[PDB]
């Protein structure tokens, strides 16, 4: 390939000139990465596991330096995907949307950024979102976030979709360069201090920083003037402001003082737009945009500080070594001795770390956007709310799970006894009966004080004897501890917080805050159909827990299988003697928890959905008064499984059925076609291979018959890849049944 | 090279070429003669 | 308790007694084979089931049957 | 600005000149060179010299800020 | 598929409305729709916040063959070795307990076998397809004409 | 580990019948009884069927001679 330089500073930097090179002859040979698939496809199975070993690297090669060279460029190719799917969105806004035609009116207008082309009847899904467009609506929120980030003009979204492309292009090229010309050593990576030093002060410090400064000269200024009345035309441009620095000097009271008070330490002076009011912005509904400037320029300053605690080169700073060595109790021996060896050396430890991490943090944002809602008209837009909360609410879901896959791998592949003796892992390792049997009693506990009361509110309104149930109106359950914080984050402004003007969400309590004609937060009343719910989602995390848990404390070995560290990660059993073995593995209880995560988040995007639509949103009349949709039933109704079967799913599911002969139409269709996913699945999830192969046998006669069969002889799934379809499809088919008649029902609800 | 000449007559390219193909006949066709429920 | 029989197919290739999780089976010296081996099954009482000979086994079909029958402590795997 | 620097500010600076000084492991490790004699911005390596000078600038501000608003 | 053809065809003849049934059993979005959603009214109206009729014992009995039906799921789905493993768990469990080790047990509980396992879903759903779909045809039916 | 055998914990798992030094087969249950109707009258007495009666304190007692049956 090419030969650039060197680029190098007096740094740890360490690579590799051209260790692969650059050959199209191996695109050719399918499955040349695994030495067991290289001798040809002698079964259609050979198909299936090219698929299922793609991207595992350990069974590939053993060399941990090639397999972090790989990862490297691997991510690159990840970035490059992204950057492609982004200039889409961009690009689609430009020429393929309504957002001018949308920023004008907004209260009088729904976002749309679709244009399907009219053919054999499909034209009919173009519906007038007002305004003269025709085409779908959408609900990921696109025209709020470029509205609160300056977007005016379709020239400025087109730009942005080239400058996508461009960094698309920019990472694609980097994973070639990182792998095919000058490939990192092992040097440049195994330094964790150094990369928590460089991702806390760079990455996340200086980009909070930029897109703080991005705001006060852009979002801000243009923000201020939509807010006020004035038309996008007659709005001037983002860099007219720094062209006449005195029209920003205007424009905000600070802004009138200069830049050295800053210097001098006169931060109080710029209170004129780096504010702390909170709450809401009464004429768009979102979060106020002087107070998200203020802190991204805090996060920007707490993160740069924070990328500068660990040890590098100039002897200053903490090594994570030191601190997991200092860290030893008398309840835990050695304590966090050989963890940094344990993270510094298998990737399947950090990975089920950051996947972790990453799914309660999606999760995290879904709960915080929904409630602090910072874009725009998001929050009069029930279906984008609802949208953005559920979306983000399964991919943490989801990354989650993975954590407890590869937590399991780790145990099968990286971990050595001998590098843990009497540590945190080691120890945990030995009483792993009694934490998973006092899981269960929990798990079992939480399944009686939560379900079963439901089950006895049922069977009481069922007998006819209200004063019997668990309700409002009855044997009340009120939850004390959440209503509590709800009034203290309501007395936060006069008490534990001074500066504040207005209460972090007003779904604590407080005002109700309306845009146009639909209510935009309100205060969420927490009573016994809450409690209830709240403790369904409790029991159903809780078992999720058990069952990824015991995926990975007996991934090594159990009473029942002692050696099953020998028979890896990935694999079905151990034959049916010991009464049976079925499913054992740490991928068999990853297959398992995928489905109680799609339980728990089923109740949960179930609670939201109808609390939502019950309590909280509905129609705002000038007089004052708030009539919601469900006219309030939900602390009334949602007590019993009957009231969620028909006051919830045949109440609502309405909208999706009499969808036919509309622009809904397609949610139907995808209502109906998850439902048939969702049987589909079933019939892998029940059966077993055994059956089938014996009946592959006959259609194999049947095609010897006329001499039609393939020399690759045909096999019927693996047990795990039947087990993995199914799990599959199961949740693809559930999934698009919510998703069309989430969707369906957010979209018909004005 | 034959090495890329290879890859690009694999069996997933090719049997989503002839997809996109035949996707492509189908839709044009439907496009200029559509609604045809049986033949007058 | 199971049962384990090996049939005058075995080549004689101890494959199934090293798959063994049991010592279940072992190795006779035979005659019908190039190997002159034919594999063994004495202590069928510590037979689980786990078919874990059959699935190492080299012959057109299997040349070692288990057949599974009375479960008791031992062949249910109980280790409590 | 007409004592911000020498009665907190430079009083920080100082502060955690002396405690980085005292409490800091690795100083004359830095790639700096820390050649000539001063009272203690170049006794040790310019890598401890100027963590204590960004830390001083946290106290400063922590302090200044602190006092009343601004 | 046959009883669902049989009852909403019937449907159509009792109550004049072969039409409905003629110009709807076409496409699967009628029986989704007109026959499954369209009859449950009454069904599910069995018990209310506002009163109690004499269709509550069948709005009852449809979530309880839901419930059952679900519950086949488990053993269906999920196999053996989880259970015995989850199992072993509680046995160690009573065997360390306090208060609890002197209440030895005869019987060495095990896991459910597979066939056992496979037996007792398809029971449960046999259960649960039964009683659900005989729920919804006698509420259904005894409203709008019993 | 402290709460399996502790300095209190290793005299009281040693004191209950089954473990208490010496009792006989005739007491071999009084704490295993005189713990059991005490306790179930709790859920009877403010949650019960009959709560909002005359017969406040009746239920319980029945129900609790009929559970330890
Ligand atoms: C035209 C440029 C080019 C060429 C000729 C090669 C050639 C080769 N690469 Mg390579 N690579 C490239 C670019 C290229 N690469 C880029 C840009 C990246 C960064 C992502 C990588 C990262 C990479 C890694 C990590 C590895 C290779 C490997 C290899 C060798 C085997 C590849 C194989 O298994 O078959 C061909 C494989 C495919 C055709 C995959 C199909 C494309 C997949 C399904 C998705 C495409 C994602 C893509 C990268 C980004 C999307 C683009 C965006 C517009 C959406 C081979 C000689 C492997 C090796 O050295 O063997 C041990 C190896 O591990 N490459
Ligand atoms: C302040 C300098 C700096 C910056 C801005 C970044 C930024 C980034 N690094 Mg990085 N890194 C740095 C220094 C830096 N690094 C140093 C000094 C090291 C060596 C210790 C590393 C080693 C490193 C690794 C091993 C990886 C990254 C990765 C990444 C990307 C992950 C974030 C992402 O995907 O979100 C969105 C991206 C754009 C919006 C990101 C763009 C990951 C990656 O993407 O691979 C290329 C990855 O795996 N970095
Ligand atoms: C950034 C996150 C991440 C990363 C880097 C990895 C990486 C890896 N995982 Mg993993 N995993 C993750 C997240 C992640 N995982 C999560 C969140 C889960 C929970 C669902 C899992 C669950 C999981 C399991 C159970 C297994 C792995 C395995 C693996 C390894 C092999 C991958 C493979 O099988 O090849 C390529 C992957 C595929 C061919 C899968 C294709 C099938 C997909 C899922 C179909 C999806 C359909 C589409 C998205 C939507 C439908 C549209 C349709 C109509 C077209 C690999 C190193 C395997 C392993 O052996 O570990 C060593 C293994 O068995 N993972
Ligand atoms: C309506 C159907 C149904 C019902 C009633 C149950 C009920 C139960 N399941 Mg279960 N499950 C189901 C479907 C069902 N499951 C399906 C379809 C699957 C396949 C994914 C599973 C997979 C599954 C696993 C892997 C586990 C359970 C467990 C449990 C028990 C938890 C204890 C509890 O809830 O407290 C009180 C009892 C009732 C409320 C409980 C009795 C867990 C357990 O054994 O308990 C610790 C356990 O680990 N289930
Ligand atoms: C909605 C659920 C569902 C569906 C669709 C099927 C479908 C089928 N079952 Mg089945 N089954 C199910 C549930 C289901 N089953 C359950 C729960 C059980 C109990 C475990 C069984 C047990 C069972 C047994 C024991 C047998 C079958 C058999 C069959 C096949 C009979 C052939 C046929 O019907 O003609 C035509 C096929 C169809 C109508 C289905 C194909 C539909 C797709 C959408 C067609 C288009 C292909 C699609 C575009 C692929 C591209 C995907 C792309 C997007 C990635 C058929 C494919 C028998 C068999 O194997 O046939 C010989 C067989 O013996 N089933
Ligand atoms: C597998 C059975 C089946 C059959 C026999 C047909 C037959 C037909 N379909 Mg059809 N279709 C099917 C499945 C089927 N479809 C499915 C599963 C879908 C959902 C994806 C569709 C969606 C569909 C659409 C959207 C349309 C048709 C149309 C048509 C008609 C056009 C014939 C033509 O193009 O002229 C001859 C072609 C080459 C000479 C034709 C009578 C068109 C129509 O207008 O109906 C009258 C049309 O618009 N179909
Ligand atoms: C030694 C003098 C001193 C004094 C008297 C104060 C006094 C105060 N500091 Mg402070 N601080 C100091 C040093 C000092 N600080 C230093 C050296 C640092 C750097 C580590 C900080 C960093 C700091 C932060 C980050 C914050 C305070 C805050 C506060 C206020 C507390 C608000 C609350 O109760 O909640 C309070 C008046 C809080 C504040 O700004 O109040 C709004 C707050 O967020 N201080
Ligand atoms: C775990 C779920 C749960 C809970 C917490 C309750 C709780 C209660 N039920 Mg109930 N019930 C349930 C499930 C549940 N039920 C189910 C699944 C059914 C069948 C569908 C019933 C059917 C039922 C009936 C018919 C009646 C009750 C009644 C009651 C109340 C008094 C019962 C009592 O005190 O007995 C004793 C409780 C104990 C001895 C608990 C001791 C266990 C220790 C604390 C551990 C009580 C508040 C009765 C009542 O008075 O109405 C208010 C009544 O008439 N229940
Ligand atoms: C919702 C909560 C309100 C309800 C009240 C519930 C009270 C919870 C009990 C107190 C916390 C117990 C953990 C601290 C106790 C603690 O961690 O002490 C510390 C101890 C080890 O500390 P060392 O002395 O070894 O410290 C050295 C370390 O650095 C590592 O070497 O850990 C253990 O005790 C191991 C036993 C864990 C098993 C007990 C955990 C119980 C599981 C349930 C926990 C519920 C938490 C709910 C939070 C949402
Ligand atoms: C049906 C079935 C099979 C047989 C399944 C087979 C043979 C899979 C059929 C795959 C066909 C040949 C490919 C069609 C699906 C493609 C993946 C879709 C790609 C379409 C693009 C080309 C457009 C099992 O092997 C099995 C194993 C364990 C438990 C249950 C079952 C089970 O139920
Ligand atoms: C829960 C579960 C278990 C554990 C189940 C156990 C231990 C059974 C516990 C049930 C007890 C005995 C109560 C059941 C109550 C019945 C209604 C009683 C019917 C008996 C008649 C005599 C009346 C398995 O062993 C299993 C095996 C294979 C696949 C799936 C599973 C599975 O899902
Ligand atoms: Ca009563
Ligand atoms: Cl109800």
């Amino acid at each position: 390939t090419i030969s650039p330089p060197e680029r190098e500073a007096k740094a740890k930097v360490s690579v590799d000139n051209n260790p692969v090179p650059t050959s199209f002859e191996k695109w050719g040979k399918p499955g040349h990465f695994d030495r067991t698939l290289a001798r040809g496809p002698k079964t259609t199975t050979w198909i299936w596991n090219l698929h299922a070993n793609a991207h595992d690297f350990d069974s590939q090669t053993s060399d941990l330096e090639d397999v972090s060279r790989k990862i490297f460029s691997a991510h690159f190719g990840h970035l490059a995907v992204v950057f492609v799917w982004l200039s889409g969105m961009y690009f689609h806004g430009a020429k393929f949307s309504n957002y001018e035609g949308w920023l004008a009116d907004p209260t009088h207008i729904k976002p749309s950024a679709q244009v399907v082309w009219p053919i054999v009847g499909q034209g009919i899904l173009n519906g007038d979102v007002g305004g003269g467009f025709h085409g779908i609506q959408i609900t990921s929120g696109l025209f709020y976030l470029w509205r609160a980030s300056g977007f005016t003009d379709s020239y400025q979204l087109y730009c942005t979709a080239i400058g996508g492309l461009v960094m698309a292009a920019l990472m694609l090229f980097a994973g070639w360069f990182h792998y095919h010309v000058k490939a990192p050593k092992l040097e440049w990576f195994q330094n964790v201090e150094s990369m928590m030093n460089h991702h806390l002060a760079g990455l996340l410090g200086l980009g909070s920083l930029g897109w703080a400064g991005h705001q006060i000269h852009v979002s801000m200024p243009i923000n201020k003037l939509l807010d006020a009345g004035v038309a996008p035309k007659d709005i001037p441009l983002p860099h007219e402001f720094i062209l006449e620095p005195s029209k920003m000097a205007e424009l905000y009271p600070s802004f009138a003082q200069g830049l050295t008070p800053f210097f001098t330490l006169n931060w109080g002076v710029y209170s004129d737009f780096l504010t702390f009011k909170g709450g809401l912005n009464p004429v768009t509904g979102g979060l106020w945009l002087s107070d998200t400037a203020h802190h991204h320029l805090a996060i920007a300053v707490l993160f740069i500080i924070a990328g500068h605690m660990y040890r590098t080169n100039w002897g200053i700073g903490h090594s994570m070594k030191e601190i997991l060595e200092a860290h030893k109790g008398p309840f835990t021996g050695e304590g966090h001795k050989g963890l940094y060896e344990i993270l510094t050396t298998s990737w399947h430890a950090q990975l089920a770390i950051n996947l972790a991490l990453l799914g309660s943090l999606t999760i995290i944002v879904a709960q915080h956007m929904y409630a602090m809602p910072p874009y725009p008209y998001q929050a009069i837009d029930y279906a984008t709310q609802l949208s953005l909360f559920t979306h983000h609410m399964w991919i943490g879901g989801f990354l989650i799970v993975g954590a407890g896959a590869h937590g399991a791998i780790f145990m099968v592949r990286d971990y050595d006894p001998a590098k843990n003796v009497n540590n945190l892992l080691d120890r945990m390792l030995r009483h792993r009966d009694a934490i998973i049997s006092h899981l269960n009693w929990v798990c079992i506990f939480l399944g009686f004080h939560s379900f079963g009361l439901y089950i006895h509110n049922d069977t009481m309104r069922a007998l006819g004897r209200p004063q019997d149930m668990f309700s409002d109106t009855a044997i009340q359950l009120q939850p004390i501890f959440a209503q509590w914080v709800q009034h203290l984050h309501t007395l936060a402004p006069g008490a534990t917080a001074p500066n504040a003007l207005a209460t972090a969400s007003y779904a604590f309590g407080g005002e109700t805050i309306a845009v146009a004609g639909k209510v935009a937060m309100m205060p969420i009343t927490l009573g016994t159909a809450d409690f209830m719910v709240h403790h369904i989602h409790a029991f159903t995390i809780h078992v999720t827990a058990l069952i990824l848990l015991k995926g990975v404390l007996y991934a090594r070995s159990s009473r029942l299988v002692p050696d099953k560290a020998n028979l890896g990660f990935r694999f079905p059993c151990d034959g049916p003697g010991r009464g049976g073995t079925c499913q054992v593995s740490g991928w068999d209880h990853v297959f398992l928890g995928l489905f109680w995560m799609y339980n728990s988040l089923s109740i949960v995007i179930f609670h939201f959905s109808w609390k939502m639509q019950s309590d909280v949103w509905g129609t705002v009349s000038p007089d004052g008064s708030v009539t919601h949709v469900t006219l309030g039933n939900f602390a009334q109704s949602a007590i019993t499984i009957n009231g969620w079967l028909r006051d919830f799913l045949w109440a609502q599911a309405a909208n999706v059925i009499n969808s036919y002969g509309s622009a809904l139409s397609a949610y139907g269709i995808m209502f109906l076609a998850g439902h048939f996913v969702f049987a589909f699945s079933l019939m892998f999830l029940f059966s077993g291979r055994g059956y089938w192969q014996e009946l592959i046998e006959s259609i194999v006669w049947a095609h010897n018959k006329l001499n039609v069969a393939p020399a690759i002889q045909p096999r019927a799934l693996s047990i795990i890849q039947g087990r993995a379809v199914g799990v599959a499809h199961y949740l693809l088919g559930g999934i698009v049944t919510t998703w069309a008649f989430f969707l369906a029902r957010s979209l018909s609800i004005g | 090279m034959d090495g890329l000449k290879s890859f690009l007559s694999t069996a997933p390219v090719m049997i989503m070429a002839l997809l996109t193909f035949t996707a492509g006949i189908l839709i044009e066709f439907n496009r200029f003669y559509p609604d045809l429920l049986f033949h007058p | 308790s199971h049962s384990v029989k090996i049939y005058d197919t075995c080549i004689g290739c101890t494959q199934c007694v090293r798959a063994c999780p049991l010592d279940v089976l072992e190795m006779v010296p035979w005659d019908g084979c190039k190997a002159a081996q034919i594999a063994s099954s004495p202590r069928t009482e510590d037979c689980v089931g786990c078919k874990r000979c059959e699935t190492a086994c080299p012959t057109d079909f299997l040349s070692i049957r288990v057949y599974l029958g009375a479960e008791t402590t031992r062949s249910m795997g109980l280790a409590y | 600005w007409s004592l911000s620097v020498g009665i907190i500010m430079c009083l920080c600076n100082v502060f955690a000149f002396v405690i980085g000084y005292f409490a800091i492991q690795k100083t004359g490790k830095g790639k700096d060179l820390a050649l000539p004699q001063l009272a203690s911005k170049k006794t040790f390596g310019l890598p401890e010299l100027l963590a204590t000078m960004s830390f001083g600038h946290i106290l400063g501000a922590g302090m200044v800020l602190g006092l009343a608003s601004s | 598929w046959l009883t669902f053809y049989w009852h909403w065809k019937h449907l159509g003849v009792w109550s004049g409305n072969v039409a409905q049934f003629n110009e709807n059993s076409t496409y699967l979005m009628g029986w989704f729709r007109d026959y499954l959603w369209a009859n449950s009214a009454q069904l599910i109206n069995g018990y209310n916040p506002y009163g109690v009729n004499n269709l509550s014992v069948w709005a009852w009995m449809f979530l309880f063959g839901h419930l059952v039906w679900a519950t086949g799921f488990m053993f269906l789905i999920s196999w053996r070795g989880y259970w015995q493993e989850l199992i072993e768990t509680i046995v160690w469990a009573h065997e360390r307990t306090p208060l609890a080790n002197l209440v030895r047990w005869k019987d060495k509980p095990v896991a459910l076998s597979i066939v056992q396992a496979r037996l007792v879903g398809l029971a449960h759903f046999t259960v649960g397809y039964v009683l659900t779909y005989a729920a919804f045809l006698i509420a259904s039916t005894a409203g709008k004409f019993g | 580990t402290p709460i399996s055998d502790s300095a209190f914990t290793r005299t009281f798992i040693g004191n209950l019948p089954a473990y208490r030094k010496g009792l006989s087969p005739i007491l071999r249950g009084l704490e295993v009884g005189m713990a059991h109707g005490y306790f179930l009258i709790g859920p009877w007495t403010l949650l019960g069927p009959l709560r909002d009666s005359e017969y406040q304190y009746i239920g319980g007692l029945i129900g609790a001679l009929a559970l330890i049956l």
